[PDB]
């Protein structure tokens, strides 16, 4: 519980972090990459800002650290998702002054200007993308409007695809006139648009058109899974939506019974659609660390789900070391 | 007082310390000590509930019979290495609610 | 010039010259290239082939299809074949190498004086008229035996007199003076430099033995706990480091430097395997992908665990990881080794067995072996011999009666108790009874357990075992043998009905003090009404005092073996008493969690089975465990209250 362990001499640690940030912002952006030095220094820098969650930082030090992390940190070692994770864990609750939000918005503006070309793909590992940066910006300042990105979307045409989709993914932080300008440019047609827009609040319900689209995607996934079964390839994409689809049936968000006809596609699908017939043998004791509040209580609200979840949780408590299972067990299931 | 270690899963303080003993009946015992045996896997076929097989040594060899539960008090208690620790023993004897708060060499047979 | 990988093959590196090893390995397979070789040198190739197949170098890295190395130790000392080494020592030596292994075997049987003398003889007879390997080895072993003798004499005659009463002085004083005089300022660092210059070029690989610390492999062991998500390069090196020291008859296998990294390799390996498991379960599934832990103990693993680990180290192994998930391979070989240990123990005590250095060296491995025996399914005859040895021929100065009972309860976890084992335990109890006729004899135990637990275990495994021998001894009792009557009181269920009838008249029940004395020794099973009335007067006396055993009475009432109802009139005072007699009207604000730390499995089971207190107790436990890190409260909460 390192977060509860006190830290001493915070000024010296701040100076150390500022020196590290200065070194990375000078060496890696002044044609001095120094591949000989790029073997042990980045390992120290990688482990530096990770362990900076538990140390309080001043406004200037925080600004320097965030700028060095977002802008000049090489993409070879840190991708977009890791950068977002580290920025999230570097700014605690109500610890985001205006300058840091401005720096994040400048990063988003640079990213948007980097997406003019259709060749750029913005690969990642954990799947977190710039939409998560927008969520972070909006979390600490809900009534935050943007001016640079609003200016960019006010000079946009419905001819390309990457820039419009990118700005739509970060629609909440756009002005009202900019929002009206962008919405007519791209509507919600495919399933990925629905997935992107369900987290930012344009659509509050699941009108039968969206359910029919989900069913069509499920049928396509069914034929593809049959093809793979003939081929014998277990393709589990990082950006699949089976868990996201099943996340709503358990909450009564989707009333279509047709989902019950796709039982057996993916373990989480059976877990969240038909708990009674689910085989509590393939249950991965790691999904339980990815549901914050709307699911843990709802999972504990079932007659035939606790009587199998509690055994898994007890086993994970007894011969492991993770402290998440302990508080999960004593917070919702007891 | 550097040899006192508190044990958690059984409410006991382990300390190589000898205490004079005064009980309700007139029989009085000189400095002695206790040995507790935390065994939650003990054969308790009869109406046995205690997880601790607590017994007493008088002089490291003289194990006295249990008989009735003597209402013992710590009296003068010596660590036998540094100095008398009477207060240091009596002050943590309360707020324990477990018999024989201070013993020596818990065997911990699991 | 060549990296000889421990997995069996060899890989090239820094061979700036010709690739002699590659060409040799190529001709190892081609018969024509073998045939084209010259006649005078063909026998040399055959000798090289024999050596390279013995050392375990199979082939090159480009064709290393088969690499599983089956470790084989043929040393007599490793398997503890004492009967063989004694016969070999009695046999006269025909050569020097045979004399060398006779010296080493004499060193492992504790006869260090004879071993030192025979090493001196070898040194005299092999000054330099050889390749010098035997002369070098017998100089190092001589110094190591001298160090061991000095350490033993500074400890056995130094402080351990109470381990045998009076100083047994295993080494004669004149012999001690002689070895001190013959070994004044013996430079061991420079010994290798004193060898002929030809020797220092040929046997350069024997340099580490003349060093104060030579096994600096522990720095490599830090790779076993790296958390990057193999370990077989360490186990194979361990066997590589055991087939050298134990097969070349070297006296560096009993020191603390050797025992320290064996206790560190075998602990780190099992801990890391325990971490490979319980981590793949997180993202792969409990049983869909959790086939096995990964580690597989074998004969040469159990032998190391027996020989080098201590009891506390074994307990640390069990507390950290679940060894029960690690199957023990080669059950028959472990059974035979354990039977051999039992035979050695039986033959040691029955004979003179005054020789104490070997006793101390061997009792540790004997105890560790009979400790780890619980994980191996032992055969019926083997288990019978093991138990007989452990009960009737194991010295009491090392294993007390309580530890002895713990050892059997440990052995009976993984195996049943057929008629032979219970018969052996019955004979042991009979021997204890015959020893108890001496009124001046008392049991000494450092575990709290006593002879009562043996009868309790027998009754638990066999509910109707009536020891007719004990019944006859009870029948032949007299009044003056008070201690015998007390001991037979401790074993009441094992006596016959007529024996019980004759015994109960000797000591009746009295008031409450004797009542509880009988309850502790299990004199009464069903609470007779007379006992019940006696109880009330104690409580009625308590009321007068109020205007102890009260918790015991409350717990008995809660367990429904006390059926008196007028005691319901006597509530509203102690917290635990009201808790266990009237859960309906208890105000729970006075409950103390510490009570739950004194309750065995069955009491907590009965508590959890009752509706009126389950929620209150579980919420109390949750509140207590939220604000503290106590593992006992969580353990109770998860085992019984879920």
């Amino acid at each position: 519980s390192i977060d509860k362990i006190r830290f001493g001499e915070q000024e010296k640690i701040e100076e150390y972090l500022v020196g590290i940030a200065e070194e990375i912002t000078k060496q890696f952006s002044a044609n001095g990459m120094n591949v000989v030095f790029y073997t042990q220094f980045i390992s120290e820098a990688k482990a530096a800002l990770y362990f900076a969650k538990y140390v309080k930082l001043s406004e200037e030090g925080l600004g320097k650290i965030v700028k060095a992390l977002l802008f000049y940190f090489p993409e070879r070692d840190l991708d977009i998702g890791k950068r977002y994770v580290w920025l999230e864990r570097l700014t605690k609750c109500n610890e985001l002054p205006k300058s840091i939000i401005s720096i994040i918005d400048d990063f988003l503006v640079l990213q948007a200007e980097k997406h003019i070309d259709q060749n750029y793909s913005e690969v990642s590992s954990n799947g977190l993308y710039s939409r998560d940066y927008g969520a972070l910006i909006k979390h600490f300042e809900k009534n935050f409007i943007s001016k640079r990105l609003s200016e960019i979307t006010l000079c946009l045409t419905q001819d390309k695809q990457k820039q419009i989709d990118f700005l739509f993914k970060l629609l909440p932080l756009l002005s009202t006139n900019a929002k009206s300008h962008l919405l007519s440019f791209k509507s919600v047609e495919n399933i990925n648009d629905l997935m992107n827009g369900i987290r930012i609040g344009l659509i509050d319900e699941f009108t039968p058109e969206h359910e029919e689209l989900i069913i069509e995607y499920l049928e396509t996934r069914k034929v593809n899974y049959i093809v793979e079964k003939e081929k014998g390839i277990q393709t589990f994409s990082s950006n699949d939506y089976m868990s996201t689809f099943g996340i709503w049936y358990f909450l009564e968000e989707i009333n279509n019974s047709k989902m019950e006809e796709f039982i057996g596609m993916d373990d989480q699908y059976d877990f969240f659609v038909d708990p009674e017939n689910f085989d509590y043998k393939k249950f991965i004791p790691s999904w339980l660390k990815n549901y914050n509040d709307k699911l843990l209580g709802k999972i504990a609200g079932n007659k035939h789900m606790k009587h199998h979840v509690i055994e898994v949780l007890k086993e994970r408590v007894k011969n492991s070391n993770d402290k998440r299972y302990l508080e999960i067990l004593m917070n919702y299931f007891i | 007082t550097h040899d006192l270690v508190y044990h958690s899963k059984i409410n006991t303080f382990v300390w190589d310390v000898e205490f004079d003993i005064v009980l309700s009946d007139s029989k009085e015992l000189n400095k002695c000590y206790f040995v507790k045996c935390f065994n939650p896997y003990r054969i308790n076929g009869k109406c046995d509930f205690a997880v601790s097989s607590i017994d007493i040594f008088s002089e490291g060899k003289r194990l006295l019979i249990e008989n009735e539960f003597n209402f013992k008090i710590t009296k003068a208690v010596h660590v036998a290495t540094s100095k008398d620790v009477t207060e240091i023993v009596l002050h943590l004897s309360e707020r324990i609610s477990s018999p024989f708060p201070i013993v020596k060499e818990v065997v911990y047979l699991d | 010039d060549y990296h000889f990988e421990v997995n069996g093959t060899v890989v090239r590196h820094k061979n700036k010259g010709f690739g002699y090893m590659e060409r040799f390995f190529e001709l190892k397979e081609s018969c024509d290239e073998r045939s084209k070789l010259s006649k005078k040198q063909y026998e040399r190739f055959n000798a090289l082939f024999n050596f390279f197949e013995k050392n375990g170098v199979i082939c090159m890295a480009k064709d290393a299809g088969t690499l599983n190395t089956s470790i084989e130790i043929n040393s007599l000392a490793y398997h503890g074949k004492y009967d063989v080494m004694k016969k070999f020592i009695e046999e006269q030596s025909v050569s020097i190498e045979d004399d060398y292994k006779k010296a080493f075997f004499l060193a492992c049987l504790g006869r260090w004086e004879e071993s030192y003398d025979l090493y001196s003889n070898i040194i005299l007879n092999s000054i330099d008229e050889s390749n010098g390997c035997v002369y070098y080895l017998s100089q190092i072993n001589r110094y190591r035996i001298y160090q061991s003798i000095t350490q033993a004499v500074t400890q056995f005659n130094g402080l351990g007199l109470l381990t045998f009463g009076r100083h047994y002085k295993p080494f004669t004083d004149e012999f001690l003076a002689r070895i001190e005089r013959e070994m004044t300022n013996f430079n061991i660092d420079d010994l290798f430099n004193g060898m002929p210059f030809e020797f220092q070029k040929k046997y350069k690989i024997l340099e580490f033995l003349s060093d104060n610390q030579f096994l600096y492999d522990d720095t490599v062991k830090l790779f076993e706990l790296t958390n990057k998500v193999s370990d077989i390069v360490v186990l194979l090196r361990l066997y590589d480091n055991l087939r050298f020291l134990y097969e070349n008859c070297l006296w560096s296998v009993s020191f603390h430097e050797f025992h320290q990294y064996i206790r560190n390799s075998m602990s780190l390996l099992i801990e890391k395997a325990e971490y490979e498991r319980t981590r793949d379960i997180d993202e792969l599934g409990f049983s869909f992908f959790g086939k096995k832990s990964g580690f597989f103990m074998e004969y040469y693993d159990f032998v190391n665990i027996s020989r080098h680990f201590k009891i506390d180290d074994i307990k640390n192994l069990e507390r950290s990881c679940s060894i029960d998930k690690i199957r023990f391979g080669e059950q028959e070989k472990i059974e035979e080794y354990l039977v051999g240990i039992a035979e050695e123990i039986t033959k040691q005590f029955s004979a003179n067995g005054m020789n104490v250095v070997f006793y101390t060296q061997f009792i540790s491995e004997a105890k560790a072996a009979l400790y780890f025996a619980k994980y191996v399914k032992l055969s019926e005859e083997g288990l019978g011999k093991i138990v007989k040895a452990l009960l009737f021929y194991f010295p009491e100065r090392d294993l007390d009666i309580g530890k002895r009972y713990v050892w059997l309860e440990r052995l009976t976890k993984c195996n049943e108790l057929p008629k032979s084992i219970i018969s052996i335990i019955d004979d042991f109890l009979v021997l204890q009874a015959e020893k108890h006729i001496d009124q001046n004899y008392s049991e000494v135990s450092s575990n709290g357990l006593y002879s009562r637990d043996y009868g309790a275990l027998i009754k638990h495994f066999e509910k109707n075992f009536i020891s007719k021998r004990l019944s006859e001894i009870t029948l032949c009792l007299t009044q003056d043998k008070q201690k015998q009557i007390d001991f037979l009181f401790k074993l009441l269920p094992l006596l016959s009905t007529n024996a019980k009838s004759h015994l109960l008249s000797f000591k009746s029940v009295e008031n409450i003090n004797d009542l509880m004395n009988g309850i502790r020794i299990g004199l009464i099973d069903e609470f007779t009404p007379e006992h019940e009335e006696l109880i009330i007067e104690y409580l009625e006396t308590r009321k007068v005092n109020y205007i102890d055993y009260m918790s015991t009475f409350g717990i008995w009432y809660f367990l429904e073996e006390i059926n008196n109802s007028k005691m319901e009139e006597f509530i509203g005072m102690d917290d635990q008493y009201d808790f266990f007699v009237d859960p309906e009207n208890f105000d729970y604000k006075k409950f103390i969690p510490s009570w739950l730390k004194n309750y065995n499995d069955k009491l907590l089971g009965k508590i959890a089975g009752n509706k009126h207190m389950k929620h209150h107790v579980i919420e109390v436990l949750k509140e207590r465990v939220k604000n503290s890190n106590d593992k006992r409260y969580l353990e109770i909460l998860m085992n019984y209250f879920i």
